[PDB]
């Protein structure tokens, strides 16, 4: 979304109340995170707590491993509720953006003020706390969805093009899953058909081998600030933490069937945090429930059985596929009756163009026959 | 907010200078947008007429520049050094004398390394002025 | 759909290209530019006379001397410099007057 | 890449296309400048500069 | 008027996908074609037998 | 202005061909899933037999 | 028929290229120069072979115009710029650039004098800049 | 044929001998520009861009331009 004066006025008016609300949310989220971190350190697996090292097979660069460095706390409901987890995730996003802005301010002293003016003129990178009314919140969500639309197609295309150019699926079912994975949101994708793509891509690329450019695109699509990007293991850590929280909440909801009892707005927010339901689509409860059930089905039974989610790259692609809108086409079909090269009509045809028209025109067969006969006669005379 | 980062933010109307632009595009497209105009890395086209037209024009303007701006400096230096060492001394001559001197300079250029050396080496016994004539 | 090359304006695309596509190359280029302007940005008068002129240095008018003369005149006039000061001459003003009367 | 285009079969056809007309004009200039130089620089009345030994590029670059 | 192709090409190039050949995807999709009536009959018979069993 | 446009133009044909093949594949899959379901209904002979039994014949 | 161009080929022969399958083949066995179907495609043999397609007047059974609902997609975004609009923008920009470059070329190769001339009749001899001003303490 | 390095392109035949032999040639339908068409000289009957302007005339024009360029100073010399 482009900046505007109205949004600038809105954010300037709500600047200090927004900061106060952000501080209160910071205290609450620190409490929640303290509970969660204590639980992880106490009951977490040895590899997860000790931060086991997983190195790439080519350049031996460490990155988070989905199996070892990610853990689903099945018993987190006792200490932390689902709403607290959602609050923590939202605060994590807001705190990331605020921390980047504060770092810029500290780095550049008082010279960041005009850049702050640019910042407050757009809702893309402002915290949710800056909105004090429903309309402002709707505009902020619209800006976030616009950024997601802007960013996701690049990530999807990167993944698909790299895999298709450097590899092909093994079997027909994998082919169908791969082809149907990257369909536009206007059609409904069957998670059962699409799941094998997760194993196929695990064979190709895991989350531990994700490239830095693809990571940048993904972080853009998740509304995670990317500047300064730095090494790939910082935003990678952010992504891992966010999706670990999301998986814990998803396990809680699946086990307790909370989504059925969840209200309409809370359900919409829950889907949105999973990048499943844009607000500009004006989805109803039926569609939200369908998408959430499809997401749970894609996670698969193994997620509940052992807390193991499918490949995170493929999961991110699948969820972001809902922001891959069909390519725009505007204009009545009658426009196809016009011509594009009328301005050249005055130039006419030169000798070469006339020759080409004569040779390759409707008389082409006659010209070919005459030319071949003449050439054969000349060759015979030569011999 | 001040300036847009998107090229979509137009500054003019779609019909601004449509006609002249169409004429310019007609000039560009007629010979270049053809199947046989396959370029080699965008630098060497496939149309023969492009070469036939562009090589002479390039040579002509380069030669005009070289003759009227670059070699002129050498010619003027020769005239000044050989006929007083000052611009006024050269201007004291007539146009015909300057023409003669400049044509001799052209002769020297044409001879280069493949010609007689008496044009710059004074044979012993020559009566013509030496290097210390003006000193 | 959004693409950097097609949607962004030229300056924005330039910054993106040289920050997230070829940043190391840009850094090396800036380093080399700084080196060139720090160590290869000077030319002595003798060097200019030898190689600095297309057809050769025209000693019959010595434009370098005129250039330096204009430079020094401008500096003296603007900065209000007393070129008769003993440090410039190495002798007192009275000695300078005595020398002027002598010669 | 030299793929195609109008190609006159002989000299008389160079007037069948404006581009080749300009090309032949340029070729005429190119080839006719040489006889002009022959006539101008081998003229009977052409005289070497008397002061040619006063100065030369050879002493300057040396 | 063929927006899908445009978007795919532009995105592939903007993500450093300069190459214009995809032998693997073509190999996966080259032999695709609409079936003949007899092939449809055979496929329907297979499906009916599967449903029966 | 020059390079990316040229490579996009080079990409266009292959992508068009692949998308046409993909659409044909979708249509083929749609056709292949169609089967005529022949339903079976209770034979009326048994109904006639039960009617006779009810008559005590 | 008109003199207009067609789908660009790059001076390539589609019967031997690495993506030849993407180009339909006609009855005569000549692959098209474009994804479209061409009946009168030909091949010319210079130093290298290249494919050509000659536009011609041909009638094709035109399916009736559909409804706007089934082919229009109103997913346009503020950043989106259509290919036609981009072409217009670039045409105007290149026209102005061409005029500027023409003026520059004329000035450079016919009017701009070369610096540091021996006679001093043309071009500057150079001068100093950034000289101090109003700083008597500097000396 | 060739003119220096520029070679005249040649259209590859597309018809087989059997089909070709069955083709009936009717030059009456051909344009006047291309009648008695010869692959070795297809532009023999092609019209001139300017009526009465021969190739030799342009060659001589260029030669005259060169002569002017070399001789003008001889007749109208100018001082330095
Ligand atoms: C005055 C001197 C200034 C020096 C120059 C500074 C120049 C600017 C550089 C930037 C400095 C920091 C700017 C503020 C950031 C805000 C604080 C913060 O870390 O936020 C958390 C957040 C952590 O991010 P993450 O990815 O979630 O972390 C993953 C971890 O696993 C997270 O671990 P976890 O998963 O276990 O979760 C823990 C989480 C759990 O907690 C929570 O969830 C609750 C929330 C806690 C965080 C709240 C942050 C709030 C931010 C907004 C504040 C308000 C802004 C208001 C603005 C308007 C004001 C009018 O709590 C944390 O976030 C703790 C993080 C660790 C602490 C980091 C701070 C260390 C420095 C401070 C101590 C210095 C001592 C000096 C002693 C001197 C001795 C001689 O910070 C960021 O977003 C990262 C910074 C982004 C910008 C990066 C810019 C480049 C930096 C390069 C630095 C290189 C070294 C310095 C030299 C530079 C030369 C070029
Ligand atoms: C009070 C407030 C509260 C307190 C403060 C709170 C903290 C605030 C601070 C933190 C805020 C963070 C968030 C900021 C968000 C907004 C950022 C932004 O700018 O967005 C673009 C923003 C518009 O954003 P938007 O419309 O909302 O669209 C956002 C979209 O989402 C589009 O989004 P996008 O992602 O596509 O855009 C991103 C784009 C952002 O960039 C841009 O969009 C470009 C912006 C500038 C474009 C300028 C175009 C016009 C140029 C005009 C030229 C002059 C014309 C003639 C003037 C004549 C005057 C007489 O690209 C980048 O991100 C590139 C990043 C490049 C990083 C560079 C790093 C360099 C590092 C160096 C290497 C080091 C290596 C290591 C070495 C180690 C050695 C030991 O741009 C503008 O508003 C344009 C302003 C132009 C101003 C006028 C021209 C410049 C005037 C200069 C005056 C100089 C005066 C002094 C002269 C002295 C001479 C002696
Ligand atoms: C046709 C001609 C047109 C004109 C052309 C003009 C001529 C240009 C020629 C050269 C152009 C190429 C130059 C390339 C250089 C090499 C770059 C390189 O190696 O980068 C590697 C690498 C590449 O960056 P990356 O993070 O991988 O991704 C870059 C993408 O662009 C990230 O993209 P993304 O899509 O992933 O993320 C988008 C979005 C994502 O959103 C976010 O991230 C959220 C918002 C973040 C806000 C910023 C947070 C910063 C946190 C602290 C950073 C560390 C600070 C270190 C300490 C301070 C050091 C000064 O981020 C933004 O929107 C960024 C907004 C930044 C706006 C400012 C852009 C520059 C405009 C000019 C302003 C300054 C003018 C000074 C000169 C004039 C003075 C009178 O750079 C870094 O790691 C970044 C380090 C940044 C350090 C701070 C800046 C140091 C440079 C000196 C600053 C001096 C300030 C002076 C203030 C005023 C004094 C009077
Ligand atoms: C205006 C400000 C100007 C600032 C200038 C200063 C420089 C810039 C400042 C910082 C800028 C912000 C961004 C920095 C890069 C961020 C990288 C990143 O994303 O890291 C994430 C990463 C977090 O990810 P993680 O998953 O937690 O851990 C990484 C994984 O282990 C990763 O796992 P892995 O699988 O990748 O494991 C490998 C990993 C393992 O390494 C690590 O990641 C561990 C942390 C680094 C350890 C480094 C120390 C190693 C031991 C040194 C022993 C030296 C003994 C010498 C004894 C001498 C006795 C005479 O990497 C290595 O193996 C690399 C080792 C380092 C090799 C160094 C080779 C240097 C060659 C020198 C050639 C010759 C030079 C010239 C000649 C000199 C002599 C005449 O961060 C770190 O681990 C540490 C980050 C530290 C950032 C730098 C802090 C800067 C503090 C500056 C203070 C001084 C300021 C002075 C100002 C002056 C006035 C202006
Ligand atoms: C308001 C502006 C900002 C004010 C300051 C803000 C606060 C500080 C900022 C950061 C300061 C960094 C300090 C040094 C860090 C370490 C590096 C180092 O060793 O530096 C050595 C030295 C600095 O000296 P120092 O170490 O501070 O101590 C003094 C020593 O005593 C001297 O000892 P030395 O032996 O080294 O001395 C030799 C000489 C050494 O000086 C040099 O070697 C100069 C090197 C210049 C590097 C420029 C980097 C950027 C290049 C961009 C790409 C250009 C591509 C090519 C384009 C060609 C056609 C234009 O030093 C000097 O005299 C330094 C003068 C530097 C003047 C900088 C002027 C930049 C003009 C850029 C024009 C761009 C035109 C684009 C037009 C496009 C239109 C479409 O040079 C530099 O640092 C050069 C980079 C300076 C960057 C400044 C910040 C960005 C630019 C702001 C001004 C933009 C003006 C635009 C005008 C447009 C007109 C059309
Ligand atoms: C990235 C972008 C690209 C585009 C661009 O921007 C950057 O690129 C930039 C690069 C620019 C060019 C850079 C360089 C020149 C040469 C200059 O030529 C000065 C000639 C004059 C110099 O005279 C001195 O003037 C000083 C004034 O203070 C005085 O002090 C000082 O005493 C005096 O000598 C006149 O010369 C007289 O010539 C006469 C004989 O003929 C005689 O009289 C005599 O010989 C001599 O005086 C004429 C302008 C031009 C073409 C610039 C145009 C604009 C640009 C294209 C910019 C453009 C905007
Ligand atoms: C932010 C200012 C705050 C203070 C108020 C200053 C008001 C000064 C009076 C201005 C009167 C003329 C205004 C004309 C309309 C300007 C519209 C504009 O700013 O558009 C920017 C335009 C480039 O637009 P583009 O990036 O393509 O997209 C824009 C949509 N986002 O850019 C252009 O095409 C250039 C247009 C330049 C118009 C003049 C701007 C002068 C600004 C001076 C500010 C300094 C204070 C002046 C105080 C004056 C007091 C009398």
């Amino acid at each position: 979304m482009q900046g505007s004066w109205s949004v600038l006025k809105k954010n300037c008016s709500n600047f200090f109340p927004g900061l106060l609300a952000f501080a209160q949310q910071t205290q609450e989220a620190y409490g929640i995170w303290l509970r969660i971190y204590n639980r992880q350190q106490k009951y977490g697996p040895t590899d997860f707590v000790e931060q086991s090292e997983t190195f790439s097979p080519d350049y031996h660069k460490r990155f988070h491993s989905q199996d070892k460095n990610m853990w689903v706390d099945k018993e987190l409901c006792t200490e932390v509720s689902q709403k607290e987890v959602a609050r923590l995730m939202t605060y994590k996003l807001d705190m990331w953006r605020m921390a980047h802005c504060a770092g810029a301010l500290l780095a550049t002293g008082g010279y960041a003020i005009p850049f702050g003016l640019f910042w407050l003129a757009n809702d893309t990178w402002v915290p949710s706390s800056f909105n004090l009314t429903g309309e402002e919140l709707r505009a902020w969500r619209e800006a976030q969805d616009l950024y997601r639309y802007r960013s996701a197609p690049s990530y999807l295309t990167d993944t698909k093009w790299h895999f298709d150019f450097h590899a092909y699926p093994w079997n027909e079912t994998q082919e169908r899953a791969w082809d149907d994975l990257f369909e536009k949101n206007d059609v409904r994708r069957d998670p059962k058909v699409v799941r094998p793509a997760a194993e196929m891509y695990d064979g190709f690329i895991k989350f531990e081998l994700i490239r830095r450019k693809s990571l940048r695109h993904l972080c853009r699509s998740m509304n995670i600030p990317t500047f300064p990007m730095l090494a790939r293991l910082c935003n990678g850590t952010r992504v891992r933490d966010y999706w670990n929280l999301a998986w814990c909440e998803d396990y809680m909801v699946i086990t307790q069937r909370l989504h059925e009892s969840m209200t309409d707005e809370e359900l919409y927010d829950y889907a949105w945090r999973r990048y499943l339901a844009p607000y500009d689509k004006n989805l109803n409860r039926e569609q939200l429930m369908e998408r959430v059930e499809d997401y749970f089905e894609f996670l698969g039974p193994d997620f509940v059985a052992h807390g193991k989610a499918p490949n995170l790259v493929i999961l991110t692609n699948y969820v972001l596929g809902y922001y891959n809108d069909p390519a725009y086409l505007e204009g009545d079909i009658s426009e196809l009756d016009k011509n594009d090269y009328d301005h050249l009509a005055s130039w006419g045809k030169d000798a070469f163009l006339r020759r080409l028209e004569f040779e390759n025109g409707p008389l082409r067969d006659q010209v070919e026959a005459h030319t071949q006969r003449l050439l054969a006669e000349r060759a015979a005379i030569a011999k | 907010v001040l300036f847009s980062t998107y090229r979509s933010s137009r500054l003019v109307s779609k019909e601004f200078l449509h006609g002249p632009v169409m004429r310019f595009r007609a000039l560009g497209e007629y010979y270049f947008q053809r199947a046989w105009n396959g370029t080699l890395n965008w630098a060497l086209p496939g149309e023969y007429r492009l070469y036939a037209v562009m090589i002479p024009f390039i040579y002509f303007y380069h030669r005009w520049h070289n003759d009227h701006t670059l070699d002129r400096d050498h010619v003027e230096k020769a005239m000044i050094m050989r006929w007083g060492g000052t611009l006024e001394d050269v201007r004291k001559l007539s146009a015909k004398d300057q023409l003669r001197v400049r044509c001799f300079t052209d002769i020297e250029k044409l001879y280069s390394a493949y010609g007689p050396k008496d044009t710059y080496l004074q044979p012993p016994g020559d009566t013509l002025p030496g290097k210390d004539f003006y000193r | 759909v959004y693409t950097r090359w097609k949607c962004d304006r030229l300056p924005v695309f330039q910054l993106k290209l040289f920050t997230q596509e070829y940043p190391m190359h840009a850094a090396v280029g800036i380093f080399t530019i700084i080196f060139l302007w720090k160590h290869m940005s000077h030319c002595s008068e003798e060097t200019e006379r030898k190689y600095g002129w297309w057809a050769g240095y025209p000693y019959w008018r010595d434009p370098i001397a005129r250039r330096n003369e204009t430079k020094y005149k401008q500096m003296i006039i603007n900065n209000d410099v007393d070129i008769t000061h003993p440090k410039w001459t190495g002798c007192s003003v009275e000695q300078l007057e005595e020398l002027s009367r002598v010669v | 890449m030299l793929l195609g285009g109008f190609v006159p079969r002989r000299f008389s056809q160079f007037n069948r296309d404006p581009c080749w007309m300009f090309f032949i004009f340029s070729v005429g200039f190119w080839l006719g400048e040489y006889p002009a130089m022959m006539i101008k620089y081998n003229a009977r009345d052409l005289v070497y500069d008397p002061h040619r030994y006063v100065w030369s590029h050879h002493d300057d670059h040396h | 008027w063929c927006p899908e192709v445009r978007d795919r090409a532009e995105l592939e190039v903007d993500i450093t996908g300069w190459q214009w050949w995809s032998p693997l995807e073509e190999r996966r999709l080259l032999p695709v074609r609409l079936r003949s009536v007899n092939e449809v009959r055979e496929i329907m018979s297979k499906t009916q037998a599967k449903k029966s069993a | 202005d020059i390079m990316v446009p040229s490579f996009v133009y080079n990409k266009l044909p292959v992508i068009h061909f692949l998308q046409e093949k993909r659409a044909e594949q979708k249509l083929r899959r749609v056709l292949d899933e169609t089967y005529t379901e022949w339903t079976e209904e209770l034979d009326q002979a048994h109904v006639t037999d039960a009617i006779t039994r009810s008559l005590n014949i | 028929v008109g003199n207009g161009p067609t789908f660009s080929t790059g001076g390539e022969c589609m019967n031997t290229c690495d993506i030849q399958n993407a180009f339909p083949m006609n009855d005569r066995g000549v692959r098209s120069s474009s994804p479209f179907q061409e009946p009168n495609t030909a091949i010319y043999d210079s130093y290298l072979a290249w494919t050509y397609f000659q536009p011609m007047d041909v009638h094709i059974e035109k399916l009736p115009a559909p409804e706007a609902k089934y082919y229009q997609r109103h997913t346009k975004k503020p950043w989106d710029v259509s290919s036609t609009e981009l072409t217009e923008i670039q045409s105007r920009k290149k026209y102005f650039q061409t005029l500027g470059y023409l003026v520059a070329f004329i000035y450079l190769y016919f009017l701009m004098p070369k610096e540091k001339s021996f006679s001093g009749l043309s071009g500057p001899d150079g001068h100093w800049i950034m000289l101090p001003k109003g700083r008597p303490e500097l000396f | 044929y060739n003119m220096l390095v520029f070679r005249d392109p040649k259209r590859r035949p597309q018809l087989s001998e059997e089909e070709r032999a069955k083709v009936v040639v009717n030059q009456a339908e051909w344009p006047e520009e291309f009648k008695d068409f010869d692959p070795d000289d297809p532009y023999k009957n092609s019209p001139e861009i300017i009526k009465g302007m021969s190739s030799w005339n342009l060659f001589l024009w260029g030669v005259e331009c060169a002569f002017i360029y070399q001789f003008y100073e001889l007749v109208f010399p100018k001082s330095i």
